[PDB]
């Protein structure tokens, strides 16, 4: 029984203290419209999802590889002395190869949100 | 050169439009040609079968692997030519065959994984390379995302390849649990006959083999080859097979296995019988590839199999490319475009091709009779060398099965030729559009190789006897 | 050895006998990789060997990339279809 | 439009001026990332020659002598 | 007091079986993802138990922190219909499920031993009876831990696989953009 | 490549037996390779502890039934 | 590191003497557990003639 | 506690909301007495009806009121 | 070897050493005084230590049973060094290792006691501290006048003793 | 600084965390026996601390400067018998 | 284990009451910046405002709407609060004065911070509302996007000290605090801290959603108290990360001279004064960083989602992928790769 172990178990199996205090002390007599949700608002049986832009999911899909890159750099910073001037060059090559993909990401503009209703920029020409 | 190509093309494609991808493919095709021309003198390193261990002991370089790499470059050259050069300068052929922006990069990364599979000496390299192949080839199946069939195939292929990769990893980690090693060089006579080790090794072999359609796990890959675009099918039906079978031939893992014999017999029978009622072209060719994969499974039981495997894989690659190119050339004369992705599906759409293009049908006949194994063509010498090896090593029932499969497969190989040399009303009399010069030359060169390569067999054997013995 | 084989086998069965979801297929693949890594790391500890831990961290990286690619492919499938149903992959 | 790209190959120096003015977030990241490897290649030998050389290695294990055994005495029993 | 913490490996095995069953069984796939997270927690526990807390934390920050997050991210954004676990739909699987359970478990336990006779190959796998002696040496002078050694071998003895994982991560960036994004021209 | 390396960066638990076996393999040819059978048995014994487990089973059984 | 190097042999000599003591005591103990049988306890499970500590034991209780 | 944490719901409809805002301004600081105006009624204890109530707005007022916890 | 994992019960052994193995006294010093006497042990026990390690290496597996005479010599040489310290140089030694205890066994927090102890042992026992492997160009860190790294609180008794020794010319 | 009423809560935070750190320093020292804590301990220091526990009568971090050990140190040795990992 | 319980209870009490008074500090500092004063009426000088808020909330109904989920809505605050509080176990207030003196402390911090995203993820699932499920998505995107920058700064610091022991990372800064060589990284880490805490100017989805009927945290009662505690504890913990990475943690001027003047031998008064000085330094740094959070809330307007994602992924990460190359190069040029400990 170390203080670390005591704390990390005690926080979860005690965190419901004020939860129970609130459940026992506080009123609970619901209405229909107190179980409701808004000022106005409704939706028929149309669908279960909304159409979303690609960047919304691409940021999450690209979080995985860049996070794995930055987490794969942890062995290097914990081995930096032992891999002296060899692993340094190796991790630099690693970072350059992974910067090429970041360059691709920037040049494609993959996290940009595009706008449909463009403003009209075409001249007004009158057939005489 | 491949990594230089990848790191160059990523930048150059990011900083380029979609109007430039065809020219990019042309550029990298010429790059691969220059590499295969100028750097191919490295064969002299492998004189008297000198073998080298590189990157610690993570890679192995010998004549076998150098040859497979030259072959994969040749295949990539042809497949890139099909994307970089328009067959006809019409709106139709600018709607059917357009390269997508990232396709060339994914092709080169898949080629990298292929070569790091064949060059692998440690299982960590093998697994990293298997995954680099399979992820890239998922994305290649999926890049034509405006196709329902292709997306569906992408996802099926992801899941099945994932499961088989789980199997490969289980095999590898069990091998490590037993021997505390990831290297097959750790094995010798004593370790094989002292430890029972065949379950692990055949589990690895089957996890690798079911990834190329070995029965009873063939239907999924045949559906994937059917449902993908034609110019994607031509790649995804060939290069993984070369890579994995070359690894399994270089690694002597299944020298007298009963399970591999049984499953190879099953592959032969299925790949011969199931192709008889196929009405579609790509499924027929998929079952053809299945039975050829069976013929090449047979030489995983030999321990001296380099010549037979290299001859057969080279001739099968040439024949595969030639037949897919003939089906690609036949689209100008078919009377009904089926899809934007598979413009030709059914074999009866080739009816009457001899009256529109007769020499295309001559090419088809040459390739069909090489598949059947008719002399003096190249498939005959392939089958002959395989039979030589398997009868020298004592597989006498498998030989009769091989003959019977060679005979049953000829029916669905001849379906194509038969319908092609049939008569048709509404023939072609004139056309002002001409097919490409480069692709015509490539197809003609493949056909001439199939037809006249037997002249050099003596020379090839004399070179093999110096570089592989 | 036991926990990993158990997780692997149950994940494989929950992949094979899944008539419900595609998310369950993804989950079963990830849990299969987990089970392999746990057997691998137990052997790494018993032998006092680093190759197992190296292979394990490599599997972590590769499984992350696998998840990213798989959930991009699912998103393409959903681009075209709009609903990922009980069946049909 | 107002300050569009002039192209690197239609002039490097003008392009880099344009980048510093209109794309600093990329230009100065490029500079930071490029100045490390190049300095590592070019300045390190000057440092070894004129400032101080590289340090001598740390032991990393028991330095087992590369010799044959020698007969000793002292601190024997009794 | 001594043996109160003895069966903490067996408890993790039990909890893992439970969480896998709940993954297969949960009605909403969000709950299946949460039970997968709980299984990762159990695995991280077991890894601490056998002396690999570095891998426990790596798992917590990678699997739960990114992969499970992405799973939740996609099920929050995509319509993934589900058929509930039923007896009219899934009870047909019980014979093959049981046959495969027995066969696969027994083969997975037999595959690890080198003994020739087949029944003994399982009996050695269940031969976990005798304890390991942990003696102390004084030869390791440095403070090298598991992460330090992983870095050392990965950046010196195994630099090639790192510089190939770089291209794997490049795929992880370049594929999803090719598949999800539509390039204008 | 990473063979024979510990979790702490040094020699593993069963290095010496492996190194003896590999010395004997370097001495030998494929026809004289059967001389290296005891060395490989030692390496595998260090790995998996089968013979020691059987020995302790015998000891325990003598402590088990010959007393009760 | 050099302090720890100059202290290694002392501590390892201590550990080696205690290893010898316990490895021999365990054999003399198993001799008295295996009195009236032909079981050779000193027969090593390793074919080399090297000294091997037990590496496994019966649990205490 | 009910006094010193006095959280009304943001129901300003008309020109009395100007005076509410001035009660949040520096001269009269509502926050000195514990007052924080909360957007959603689920977090609120008070409803200050500051503005005319139109017949097109009364259902909304009653919905906001009924959404308030006791 | 690895550290224990997931459960482990200590167990002792009440058996005595065999009689063909002569008896040898143990060293009996704890962590800190031994860290303080490490360099003086290395100055005197170099041949015996390296002979112990060479006979271990030459044995190739049987070092525990083949190296007992050699390890006994190592133990006796270390005991002699620490007996000489206690007989002659105990106050400075105690300053040094108490200073080590209040720090984290960092020798950088103990230089003022280290100087007195090194002077004492070099004059009385003729053993000097030397960090090998260096060049003539490199400065040993225990002789630096103004280091970057200093203790949070320099030890009180050591400061008073250093001051008195500088006022009495012992340093 | 002018607004003391705004700095009073910061002063309470400061005082609480300061007093917490001080009391924790005192409790750590009481736990150790008049010696500051050890930190960043590796395998070597753990094994040396166990050895110290063998040379003192289980008295924690108490140090001994004598040149010969008691004769209990010869029979006080601990080997650890570990559960089988599964 | 008696004194272990005592130490834990002291630490818990001080941390939680610091949070409760950081709420008042926020309000009063923002006020005096805005030429007002408040809260000053609900205790003497406003020192019971947070406890009044808590006691009110703990007597309110725990209404859960019709088409919502009971369990998720109720435990998401609690999971968020647990993860916020167990990150304090590794925070040192002295040389080794910690609850958890883990040699993998940085990774514990960086891994327990990885779990704070699940609160915002699961909040959206506690209703049958399709737009809150998108607000969930936007918030989670922000959090996972700035996690990379925090982790990158962690690794850039660990390039200087090859250890994951927080006390060692602090004790290496007796020479120089790492805010001096890496002053821009201090700005970047503070910016990413404000963005991870979802605090203004990065309060998009809270601001977004109070407009709409949904997409924010419409909790009542005890969930609401737990969320406030989580927020105002994660603020102090991310400022703690700032502290022990860049601002030296508990370090100050060298007080050896002063202690040798005041004392003659180690006593418990000596140790208490050492601890008070060290934790005083740590606390004044935390106070400054919390004041900076409040200042930034007072000064600037708000971002949009596009501007924010663009900020992150196109301005900040390029600089850091460059710094990954420049720091090891600077260590190679001068032969200064750091040793373990
Ligand atoms: C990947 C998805 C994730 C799920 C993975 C599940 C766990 C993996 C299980 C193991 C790996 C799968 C292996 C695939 C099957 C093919 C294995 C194989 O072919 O190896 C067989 C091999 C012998 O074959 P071979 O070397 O070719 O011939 C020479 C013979 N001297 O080697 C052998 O001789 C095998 C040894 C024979 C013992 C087989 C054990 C079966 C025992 C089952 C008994 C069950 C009890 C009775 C029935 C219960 C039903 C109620
Ligand atoms: C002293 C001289 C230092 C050299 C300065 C180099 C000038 C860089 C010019 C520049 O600003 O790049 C602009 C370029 C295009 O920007 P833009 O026209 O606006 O279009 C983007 C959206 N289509 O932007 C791009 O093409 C994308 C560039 C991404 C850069 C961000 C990553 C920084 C990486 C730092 C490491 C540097 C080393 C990289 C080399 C890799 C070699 C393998
Ligand atoms: C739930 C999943 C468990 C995560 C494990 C977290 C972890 O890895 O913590 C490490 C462990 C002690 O590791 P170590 O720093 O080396 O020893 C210090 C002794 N106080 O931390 C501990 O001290 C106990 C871990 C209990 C879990
Ligand atoms: C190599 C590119 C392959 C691409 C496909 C084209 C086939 C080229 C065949 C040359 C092989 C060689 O000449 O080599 C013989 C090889 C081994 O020799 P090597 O180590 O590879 O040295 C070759 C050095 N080169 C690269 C400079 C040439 O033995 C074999 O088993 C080859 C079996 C293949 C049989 C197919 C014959 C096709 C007919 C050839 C009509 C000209
Ligand atoms: C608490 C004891 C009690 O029982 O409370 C007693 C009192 C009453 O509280 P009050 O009326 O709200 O404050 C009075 C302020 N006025 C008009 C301005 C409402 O507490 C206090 O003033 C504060 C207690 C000391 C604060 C410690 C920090
Ligand atoms: C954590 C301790 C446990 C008990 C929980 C305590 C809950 C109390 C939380 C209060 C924290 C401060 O949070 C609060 O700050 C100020 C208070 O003026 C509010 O701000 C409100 O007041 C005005 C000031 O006139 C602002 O301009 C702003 O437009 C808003 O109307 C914030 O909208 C709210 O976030």
């Amino acid at each position: 029984m170390n203080t670390f172990i005591i704390f990390i178990i005690l926080i979860p199996i005690v965190g419901f203290a004020l939860l129970a205090v609130n459940i026992l002390l506080a009123v609970y007599k619901p209405y229909n419209e107190k179980l409701g949700a808004f000022e106005c608002g409704l939706t028929s049986f149309n669908q279960t999802r909304l159409a979303f832009n690609a960047a919304f999911i691409l940021v999450a899909i690209l979080f995985l590889p860049f996070d794995l890159e930055i987490s794969t750099l942890l062995p290097y910073v914990m081995s930096i002395y032992l891999v002296s001037n060899y692993g340094f060059t190796i991790v630099l090559l690693f970072l350059l190869i992974l910067i090429i993909g970041f360059v691709y990401e920037i040049n494609t503009n993959a996290l940009k949100i595009n706008k449909h209703n463009k403003p009209n920029t075409d001249s007004l020409i009158y057939k005489l | 050169m491949l990594i230089l190509a990848i790191i160059s093309l990523i930048t150059f494609v990011s900083m380029s439009k979609l109007s430039d991808n065809r020219a990019i493919i042309r550029l990298i095709n010429i790059y691969l040609i220059l590499v295969l021309v100028l750097d191919s003198f490295l064969y002299l390193l492998f004189l008297n079968n000198q073998t080298y261990t590189v990157m610690g002991e993570l890679l192995i370089f010998n004549s076998f692997t150098f040859y497979i790499d030259m072959l994969i470059y040749f295949i990539m050259i042809v497949i890139s030519s099909l994307y970089g050069y328009n067959l006809y300068n019409n709106n139709l052929y600018k709607t059917l065959f357009e390269p997508k922006k990232e396709l060339i990069i994914l092709f080169l990364i898949n080629i990298l994984g292929a070569l790091l599979i064949v060059h692998s000496n440690d299982f960590i390299t093998l697994f990293v390379a298997i995954e680099l192949q399979s992820y890239s080839i998922y994305l290649i199946t999926a890049i034509y995302n405006s196709s329902y069939k292709a997306s569906k195939a992408s996802m099926l292929y992801f899941f099945m390849g994932g499961i088989l990769s789980i199997l490969i990893a289980y095999s590898i980690n069990t091998y490590y649990s037993v021997l505390n090693s990831y290297t097959l060089h750790s094995l010798d006579s004593l370790i094989i006959n002292t430890l029972d080790l065949n379950l692990i090794l055949i589990a690895l072999s089957l996890g690798l083999l079911f990834k190329i359609g070995i029965a009873p796990l063939h239907k999924w890959l045949i559906s994937i080859y059917e449902n993908t675009p034609i110019l994607i099918t031509i790649y995804i039906s060939l290069i993984p097979k070369i890579s994995i079978l070359s690894y399994l031939v270089l690694s002597n893992i299944s020298i007298n296995s009963l399970v591999i014999s049984i499953l190879a017999i099953l592959t032969l029978l299925v790949g011969s019988v199931g192709g008889l009622l196929q009405i579609k072209i790509k499924r027929l060719l998929a079952f053809s590839g299945l039975t050829n994969a069976g013929y090449m499974m047979l030489l995983l039981l030999l321990n001296n199999n380099e010549f037979s495997y290299l001859y057969y894989i080279t001739q099968y690659s040439i024949s595969h490319l030639a037949i897919f190119m003939i089906i690609i050339f036949s689209i100008y004369y078919i009377n009904y475009i089926n899809n934007q992705y598979n413009p030709i599906i059914y074999v009866n759409q080739l009816k009457g091709l001899i009256h529109d293009n007769a020499y295309l049908v001559l090419s088809m006949a040459i390739v069909v009779f090489s598949f059947i194994g008719i002399p003096p063509l190249l498939g005959f010498f392939g089958k002959l060398n395989i039979l030589m090896s398997i009868l020298n090593n004592g597989y006498y029932f498998i030989s009769i099965v091989l003959i019977v499969a060679s005979l049953i497969s000829a029916l669905y190989y001849l379906y194509l030729l038969n319908v092609s040399i049939q008569d048709k009303n509404n023939i072609l009399i004139n056309s002002n559009e001409t097919v490409s010069s480069v692709l015509s030359y490539i197809l003609s060169s493949l056909i001439i190789l199939i037809t006249f390569g037997f002249i050099y067999n003596s020379l090839i054997i004399d070179i093999f006897n110096v570089y592989f013995n | 050895m036991f926990i990993g084989t158990i997780i692997l086998v149950l994940s494989f069965l929950g992949f094979v006998f899944n008539r419900r979801n595609i998310i369950l297929a993804f989950i079963c693949l990830e849990t299969m990789l987990l089970g392999i890594n746990l057997i691998l790391l137990r052997n790494s500890v018993l032998f006092d060997d680093i190759s197992g831990s190296l292979f394990a961290i490599v599997i972590i990286i590769l499984a992350g990339v696998e998840s990213a690619i798989g959930l991009s492919l699912l998103v393409s499938y959903y681009r075209l279809r709009g609903v990922i149903n009980s069946y049909g992959i | 439009m107002i300050n569009a790209n002039p192209g690197f190959w239609n002039g490097p120096f003008r392009y880099l001026r344009w980048s510093a003015h209109n794309r600093p977030h990329l230009f100065f990241a490029f500079a930071i990332g490029i100045a490390g490897p190049v300095a590592a290649l070019t300045l390190t030998p000057l440092r070894r020659k004129y400032l101080y050389p590289d340090h001598s290695p740390l032991p990393q294990s028991y330095p087992l002598p590369q010799r044959a055994r020698e007969q000793l005495t002292g601190f024997d029993d009794e | 007091m001594m043996y109160l913490t003895y069966y903490f490996i067996e408890i993790t095995i039990f909890l893992a079986i439970l969480c896998t069953i709940f993954i297969i069984s949960a009605k909403n796939p969000m709950v299946s993802i949460l039970y997968m997270i709980a299984l990762f927690v159990i695995a991280a526990m077991y890894l601490y138990l056998i002396g690999l807390g570095i891998f426990s934390l790596l798992y917590i920050m990678i699997y739960i922190g990114a992969i499970a997050v992405l799973f939740l991210f996609i099920i929050t954004l995509l319509d993934i219909n589900s058929t509930e676990l039923s007896v009219k739909s899934n009870i047909r699987d019980l014979p093959l499920v049981l046959i495969s359970l027995i066969v696969l478990t027994i083969s997975g336990l037999m595959i690890y031993s080198n003994d020739s006779i087949l029944i003994n190959k399982l009996l050695e796998a269940f031969g976990n009876d005798y304890n390991t002696i942990i003696t102390q040496d004084w030869f390791n002078i440095e403070n090298t831990t598991l992460l330090t050694t992983i870095g050392n071998v990965l950046l010196t003895n195994n630099a090639f696989i790192l510089l190939v994982l770089a291209i794997v991560l490049l795929l992880g960036i370049i594929g999803p953009i090719s598949i999800t994004m539509k390039h204008k021209e | 490549t990473a063979a024979g390396i510990s979790l702490t960066g040094g020699r593993n638990r069963c290095f010496s037996e492996w190194q003896s076996f590999m010395h004997c393999t370097a001495k030998t040819d494929a026809k004289s390779r059967a001389q290296c059978l005891p060395n490989f048995e030692d390496y595998m014994e260090c790995l998996h502890h089968t013979k020691e487990k059987a020995r302790l089973r015998e000891i325990e059984s003598v402590l088990k039934q010959k007393k009760e | 590191l050099w302090a720890r190097i100059y202290l290694m042999p002392l501590l390892q000599a201590e550990e080696d003497r205690q290893t010898v003591r316990r490895s021999i005591a365990q054999l003399e103990r198993e001799k008295e557990i295996m009195k009236g049988t032909g079981f050779d306890v000193d027969k090593s499970v390793y074919n080399d003639g090297k000294f091997h500590a037990p590496a496994l034991m019966i649990p205490p209780k | 506690a009910r006094q010193g944490s006095f959280w009304p719901v943001t129901f300003g409809l008309a020109c009395c909301a100007v005076e509410m805002m001035h009660v949040s301004a520096p001269r009269y600081d509502q926050d000195r007495l514990g007052i924080i105006f909360r957007a959603s009624p689920r977090q609120s204890d008070i409803m200050i009806v500051a503005g005319t109530l139109t017949n097109k707005m009364a259902p909304v007022l009653r919905q906001v009121y009924d959404q308030m916890p006791e | 070897p690895r550290e224990a994992a997931a459960h482990w019960v200590p167990f002792e052994d009440k058996a005595n050493m065999p009689d063909n193995v002569p008896d040898v006294v143990e060293v009996g010093a704890t962590s800190a005084p031994l860290l303080s006497a490490s360099y003086f042990i290395g100055a005197k026990c170099k041949p015996y230590n390296d002979d112990f390690m060479l006979c271990r290496e030459e044995s190739q597996g049987s070092g525990a049973i083949d190296c007992l005479k050699e390890g006994r010599r190592v133990t006796r040489c270390a005991v002699s060094v620490i007996e000489d310290i206690n007989k002659s140089c105990l106050d400075e030694f105690r300053l040094h290792w108490q200073c080590l205890e209040q720090n984290n066994h960092q020798l950088s927090g103990c230089r003022k006691a280290e100087a007195l102890l090194n002077k004492c042992v070099f004059t009385k026992l003729n053993l000097e501290k030397k960090i090998p492997g260096l060049r003539p160009d490199e400065e040993p860190v225990f002789l630096k006048k103004d280091p970057w790294i200093k203790p949070a609180v320099d030890d009180f008794k050591s400061v008073r003793a250093y001051a008195e020794a500088k006022k009495n010319g012992t340093l | 600084a002018i607004p003391f009423e705004a700095l009073l809560p910061y002063g309470i935070i400061f005082g609480l965390l300061t007093a917490g750190g001080g009391a924790m320093q005192v409790l750590h020292v009481y736990r150790n026996g008049g010696v500051r804590d050890r930190f960043a301990i590796d395998q070597w220091d753990s094994q040396m601390m166990e050895r110290d526990l063998r040379l003192n009568g289980g008295q924690g971090r108490k140090q001994v400067d004598q040149a010969t050990a008691p004769e209990a140190f010869k029979h006080n040795h601990v080997w650890k018998s570990e559960r089988p990992l599964i | 284990m008696i004194i272990n319980i005592v130490e834990i209870l002291i630490f818990l009490v001080c941390v939680l009451f610091s949070v409760a008074y950081l709420t008042v500090a926020e309000r009063k500092t923002l006020a005096y910046m805005q030429r007002r004063l408040g809260p000053n009426f609900v205790g003497y000088y406003g020192l019971l405002q947070a406890f009044a808020d808590a006691v009110k909330l703990l007597l309110k109904e725990i209404v859960l709407p019709k088409e919502s989920n009971y369990i998720i809505l109720v435990i998401s605050p609690l999971i968020t609060l647990i993860t916020a509080l167990i990150g304090w176990v590794v925070i040192p207030l002295g040389p080794g004065i910690t609850l958890g003196e883990l040699n993998l402390g940085i990774l514990f911090s960086l891994a327990i911070g990885s779990l704070g995203v699940f609160g915002s993820l699961l909040s959206g699932w506690s209703s049958n509302s399709k737009y809150s499920l998108l607000g969930s998505i936007r918030s989670t995107a922000q959090l996972i996007s700035y996690e990379l920058i925090l982790t990158s700064i962690f690794i850039i610091i660990i390039m200087f000290v090859s250890s994951l022991n927080i006390t060692t990372i602090i004790e290496t800064q007796r020479v120089v605090w790492y805010c001096i060589p890496l002053l821009p990284l201090l700005l970047i880490f503070f910016i990413a801290s404000v963005a991870e805490t979802a605090r203004p100017p990065f309060d998009l989805t809270e601001s977004e959603s109070e407009l709409v009927a949904g997409y924010f945290t419409e909790y009542s009662g005890s969930p609401f108290v737990f969320f406030f505690l989580a927020e105002y504890s994660n603020i102090i913990l991310i400022s703690a990360f700032n502290g022990y990475l860049l601002l030296g943690g508990y370090l100050s001027f060298n007080y050896s001279y002063l202690f040798n003047i005041l004392f003659n031998d180690y006593s418990y008064v000596s140790f208490l004064f050492e601890g008070l000085i060290n934790s005083s330094a740590y606390a004044i740094k935390l106070v400054f960083l919390m004041f900076s959070f409040i200042w930034v809330r007072a000064a600037f307007p708000r971002f949009t989602y596009d501007n924010l994602i663009n900020f992150c992924w196109i301005i900040l990460l390029p600089l850091l992928f460059g710094i990954f190359l420049i720091i090891p190069s600077t260590l190679y040029i001068f032969d200064s790769f750091p040793t373990l400990i």
